[PDB]
RNA sequence: GAAACUGCGAAUGGCUCAUUAAAUCAGUUAUCGUUUAUUUGAUAGUUCCUUUACUACAUGGUAUAACUGUGGUAAUUCUAGA
RNA sequence: AUUCAUAAUAACUUUUCGAAUCGCAUGGCCUUGUGCUGGCGAUGGUUCAUUCAAAUUUCUGCCCUAUCAACUUUCGAUGGUAGGAUAGUGGCCUACCAUGGUUUCAACGGGUAACGGGGAAUAAGGGUUCGAUUCCGGAGAGGGAGCCUGAGAAACGGCUACCA
């Protein structure tokens, strides 16, 4: 059976696909999250680590975490879990999940490279695969650049540069919680406004207070 | 702001600015090509307007100002007898700055002053005067409506008086410096078209005076005021020039070459000349470029040679070599000032 | 010959425009077009042609009468910033848009609710599986 | 206090 | 049903709105405000049945949105507004100010007003009460909660409130010969002076009042809504002086 | 400005009279017996108080979609791993 | 009419709120600093009132049947106390108490080709019949049962189980 392998430090991933059944029995009876020896499973994985994550079965139906059984059942699933995705707010659905204990039925593993072994994968240690998007909030480009406070975060944005035919040019995100002068007049208004509505009711108690005295 | 709405959306109905709206706010009224109600008159422009503006505004000002008047205008032997009433009358009701009724009222003004034209002249001083305080006015309350009835009033007070205010331009422009010199860019851009119109009318002699004058004025946003009164003169239309964008030129060359003139109107004329350039086509620029080479060697001199390596070297910097012509009298002209200075230059 | 005669004309100031009623005396004609009597009120009125929409015209029963509604707007933009689609379209003001039945754009919208996001992905997807 | 008083004329024109 | 409706049949629309029957099948639903939906006339019904400036509902918005009208010294952008009794709507490019007031037939009539009229309104004082920090307040028939009352304002007491801040500027008291509006019932508009307030423990109180003519009627307190001293309205009163 | 997140709506409208004989319903009461999105009007300076060893010229992933890429299922508005 | 409104004292809280939000525009002060201050709007937020609503609820009023005369109460029927529950009153439910409650002025049971009404037809008047059906109100989404969401649903062009 499949095993879709991830290096994730690279970010890679590849699937190689199983005949022997011996490096299946090593897999039988594991769950998510144990981790098993590459060597068992082959010698081109000897001395690798493979945390198991999930799978897929052979009628497709994915696994599950928390359910600690060989058998597939119907779930019912709600907001913020895997394997479901609620099409209206509050919808529950009852839908079939595989176990969590690795079995026969099994058709693709996933696996996580915890840790690397002797020698190297040609599809996943030897390739790697850049991020798609840089930091977008300010801090979060200090925390990247490692910017000092005085730094201005506006001359670090990474920008990406496209070429349409002839023309070309470049586009950058709209950094987010940025200190700019509106957010200052902003914060000042709010101020102000609160300091005047508070001396206008002192004024309007007064007068109250005025009122009464004249009529007693 | 980097980027204006170019890309319209589908919406039938878009939000705009004030700054916005004023940003494609053009005075010229000639452009406009909607038929104009006081075309066809009966007695007089005032009353064919004036009945029109009646139904259609209703606002309280402008219908107790109706009522005033409504007895002295219904001919225009009528009109003639009680100008000094009528102008009165419009210059109070402006003074309250009504938006509901300026409207009417500004039109109003400017008709009037087409049914008597040589008789307005009289009422030129207040009038234009009245109108500077509504300007002033308009800033406080943000209005695009308003900045534009008042200066198509002021622009059809100059197409009506053409010919007398041609006569004295510089007076004219005295006038109007506060608008031409405001710190708001908008204002003195505004201004700047409604006296170009008089400019591009103005014979070359009296033209002559008249540059001499603002020249010497050059010696607060004066200088800007200036750059958009003769760069909008120059413009007739897209990548072309007025046919009397060479006499203004000329005159203009002149006179800053001419040693009494300060330098910064050199620059003004560097200016100038880049605004035209980059506006104007090869073709239209043709004669354009024919007239200034032929005065630099003609007036060519000591006193004169740094003015004239300025605005040479503004010409070939100005959009690289693409609108210069031919290359070789821009060398000849070189030799003769290296022949006969400031080094950085 | 014909007369056009306007009544209980109102100013809208909120619509910055003239409404009014419409009379149309046409002996010995059948009827006038709204093309020709948009000219005449226009020519009346003092105003753009674009600026001027008449509708609801209704021929009185023996003929030689009409009945309808008119308005004058201030201006040729106010028009085209008041006017209904399809009366501009009449007057060719606007362009009529063209758009496909109301079934076959239903059932684009179901067919886009069913496939989610771009889709690009499940395309690939049913490539390779292909 | 008194009401606020009370306060467009048809046009013709003949063709053909 | 299982919430609130948010549609309203022609049929079943209040009649004093005059809506034609054949006209559509459905008529404009008050949306909620000052004023209950019963009591109240949309703007929209007000701007295309009664003044005819729009002539359907689309224009009815273009105006709305353009902010030419303004109900109670406020921009209003809600085609079904619910305006109400003693509403001040100016349109200012008109040059226009009405103030909604029920004819003798008990309709809102177009009753037109002056700027210094349109300066102020009326409101019945429907509650008096101690707010939070024992602030004194008066919630009027319109929903307005205006703090710092004169304490000698009372329940069935009408106020006079300025536009422009929503302050009161003067009151006047519920009592025998006071000048009093009919707001409900078969008597809806008729203009009176009071007689008797006719009291009724755990009962609705009973108000008889006389016209000029001389004429008597009783209505239900609740009806009534004090607009002054006899001779001496503080607003101006529609044609006919609600006689009949 | 596609897609997606977020907010709102989907509890209105339309259909039918199966059930229902003090039940529904009509008229008439009460909430001093309670919830109430939304609309409308009001409504909130708390100066200070040990580690000030101090971000308010503005804090985190204790985080993900859309998206890139690797996949399962005959099949669905199915979805797994990274 | 109140233990009402409101205020005050002492503590309390897996305990909240008290703007880390956004558009347009660049005015005013100066010690000339990207110094200080500052306009028109949108969206949020505690509490009160108003509005749209919702839930219970006081009294009177329904066709045939007495060859249906006693019914309800063991498994709540009537009422008392305390508690739980709810947005909240209440046998709504729980624990302990008493024996109560309706009825020849027809209770209870049975039938109804019974949704109720505004109305329609006929008639000289009294009456008789019809009213699914353009408006209001109630219930339902093949038949039962139970629920997430949300202010508002026991929703079904939302969900789960069972029957066909
Ligand atoms: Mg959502
Ligand atoms: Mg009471
Ligand atoms: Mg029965
Ligand atoms: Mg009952
Ligand atoms: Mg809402
Ligand atoms: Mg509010
Ligand atoms: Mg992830
Ligand atoms: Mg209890
Ligand atoms: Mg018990
Ligand atoms: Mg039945
Ligand atoms: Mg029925
Ligand atoms: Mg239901
Ligand atoms: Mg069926
Ligand atoms: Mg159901
Ligand atoms: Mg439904």
């Amino acid at each position: 059976m499949k095993l879709n392998i991830s290096y994730p430090v690279n970010g890679s991933q590849k699937t190689f696909e199983i005949d022997d059944e011996h490096r299946i029995r090593v897999f039988f009876d594991k769950r998510i999250g144990q981790e098993v020896d590459g060597e068992a499973v082959g010698d081109e994985f000897k001395g690798y680590v493979f945390k198991i994550s999930g799978g897929n079965d052979k009628q497709g139906f994915p696994m599950k975490q928390g359910v600690l059984l060989p058998t597939r059942i119907k779930l019912l699933l709600t907001k913020n879990v895997s394997c479901y995705r609620p099409r209206r707010d509050g919808e529950r659905k009852r839908k079939s999940v595989r176990g969590a204990i690795v079995g026969p039925d099994l058709a693709v593993l996933a696996l996580v490279i915890v840790k690397k072994g002797e020698q190297e994968l040609e599809g996943l240690t030897d390739t790697t695969v850049p991020k798609r998007l840089g930091p977008k909030r300010a801090n979060n480009i200090r925390k990247f650049f490692g910017l000092s406070k005085e730094d201005d975060v506006r001359d670090f944005v990474i920008r990406r540069e496209v070429t349409k035919g002839e023309k070309t040019y470049t586009k950058a995100p709209k950094i987010q919680r940025l200190v700019t002068p509106q957010r200052l007049q902003r914060k000042r208004h709010q101020r102000a406004l609160k300091v005047r509505n508070a001396q206008a009711q002192r004024e309007a108690a007064a007068e109250y207070a005025q009122l009464l005295a004249k009529r007693l | 702001a980097k980027q204006r709405q170019t890309t319209k959306s589908s919406k039938r109905y878009r939000y705009s600015s004030f700054k916005a709206r004023i940003d494609d706010l053009k005075i010229e009224p000639a452009r406009n090509l909607e038929k104009r109600v006081h075309d066809y008159v009966e007695s007089s422009h005032f009353l064919a307007s004036f009945d029109q503006w009646k139904e259609i505004n209703l606002s309280a000002k402008f219908t107790e100002f109706a009522a005033e008047i409504e007895h002295d205008v219904q001919t225009l032997p009528q009109i003639l007898y009680h100008d000094k009433k009528i102008f009165n009358s419009l210059v109070s009701f402006i003074n309250f700055h009504d938006e509901f009724s300026l409207q009417p009222l500004l039109d109003l003004l400017a008709q009037f002053c087409h049914d008597l034209g040589p008789d307005f002249l009289k009422f030129y001083e207040e009038a234009i005067k009245t109108l500077i305080n509504l300007l002033d006015a308009a800033i406080e309350f943000e209005s695009s409506n308003v900045f534009e009835w008042g200066f198509n009033c002021l622009a059809y007070i100059f197409k009506y008086l053409s010919k007398f205010l041609v006569k004295k331009l510089v007076l004219t422009c005295d006038l109007l410096i506060p608008l031409l010199s405001h710190s708001k860019e908008y204002l003195s851009r505004f201004s700047a078209e409604a006296l170009s119109f008089l400019v591009r009318k103005c014979p070359v002699s009296n033209l002559r005076e008249f540059v001499r004058s603002v020249f010497e004025k050059l010696e607060t946003n004066l200088y800007e005021g200036l750059l958009i009164l003769f760069t909008e003169s120059m413009t007739s239309t897209q990548e072309t020039l007025h046919s009397k964008a060479k006499a203004i030129m000329s005159v203009l060359l002149h006179e800053a070459l001419t040693k009494s003139s300060p330098e910064r109107s050199v620059s003004l004329l560097s200016d100038i000349w880049m605004n035209i350039s980059k506006y104007a086509s090869i073709e239209s620029l043709l004669p354009v470029y024919e007239v200034m080479y032929q005065d630099f060697n003609d007036s060519l001199d000591a006193t004169n040679i740094d003015r004239i390596l300025k605005v040479l070297t503004t010409i070939v910097f100005s959009e690289s070599g693409r609108k210069i012509p031919d290359w070789n009298k821009i060398t000849i002209l070189i030799e003769r000032i290296m022949s006969q200075l400031s080094q950085d230059k | 010959a014909v007369t056009i005669r306007t009544r209980k004309v109102i100013s809208n100031p909120l619509l910055a425009r003239k409404q009014f009623v419409v009379d149309v005396l046409h002996p010995n004609r059948a009827n006038v077009s709204k093309d020709e009597l948009r000219e005449k009120l226009a020519e009346v009125y003092k105003a753009e042609k674009d600026a001027v929409s008449v509708f609801g015209f209704r021929t009185q029963f023996g003929g030689g009468k009409s009945v309808g509604f008119g308005l004058v707007y201030n201006s040729v933009a106010e028009a085209k910033k008041f006017e209904p689609t399809y009366r501009l379209v009449r007057y060719g003001l606007a362009e009529k848009v063209e758009k496909a039945s109301r079934q076959q754009r239903k059932q684009k919208k179901n067919r886009d609710k069913k496939i989610f996001g771009t889709g690009k992905r499940l395309a690939k997807k049913v490539a390779r599986r292909n | 206090p008194r009401a606020a008083k009370k306060r467009a004329k048809g046009k013709n024109l003949s063709f053909k | 049903a299982r919430g609130p409706k948010k549609h309203l049949k022609r049929l079943a629309a209040p009649h004093h709105w005059l809506l034609d029957k054949l006209s559509g099948c459905y008529a404009p639903r008050p949306s909620a405000g000052p004023h209950k939906l019963r009591e109240s006339l949309p703007l929209i019904v007000f701007l295309r049945n009664r003044l005819k400036y729009a002539l359907n509902g689309r224009e009815v918005k273009a105006i709305l949105m353009q902010r030419h009208v303004k109900v109670d010294g406020k921009v209003r952008t809600d085609t079904t507004y619910p305006a109400g009794f003693m509403d001040v709507i100016t349109l200012d490019a008109t040059n226009e100010n009405f103030r909604l007031v029920y004819d003798v037939k008990g309709r809102f009539a177009v009753h037109r007003i002056t700027d210094e009229e349109a300066s102020y309104k009326l409101g019945k004082v429907k509650k008096v009460q101690l707010g939070k920090k024992g602030v004194p307040y008066v919630v009027t028939h319109d929903g307005r909660t205006i703090r710092y009352p004169d304490p000698n304002i009372k329940v069935n007491d009408t106020v006079k409130i300025d536009l422009a801040s929503g302050k009161i500027t003067d009151f006047i008291k519920f009592d025998a010969g006071k000048l009093v509006y009919v707001t409900g019932g078969r008597n809806l508009g008729r203009i009176g002076t009071i007689v008797h307030k006719e009291r009724h423990d755990g009962g609705f109180d009973l108000v008889h009042i006389k016209d000029s003519l001389d004429n008597t009627f009783v209505t239900r307190l609740n009806n009534v809504f004090v607009i002054g001293e006899q001779g001496k309205p503080y607003i101006s009163l529609p044609k006919g002086k609600g006689i009949k």
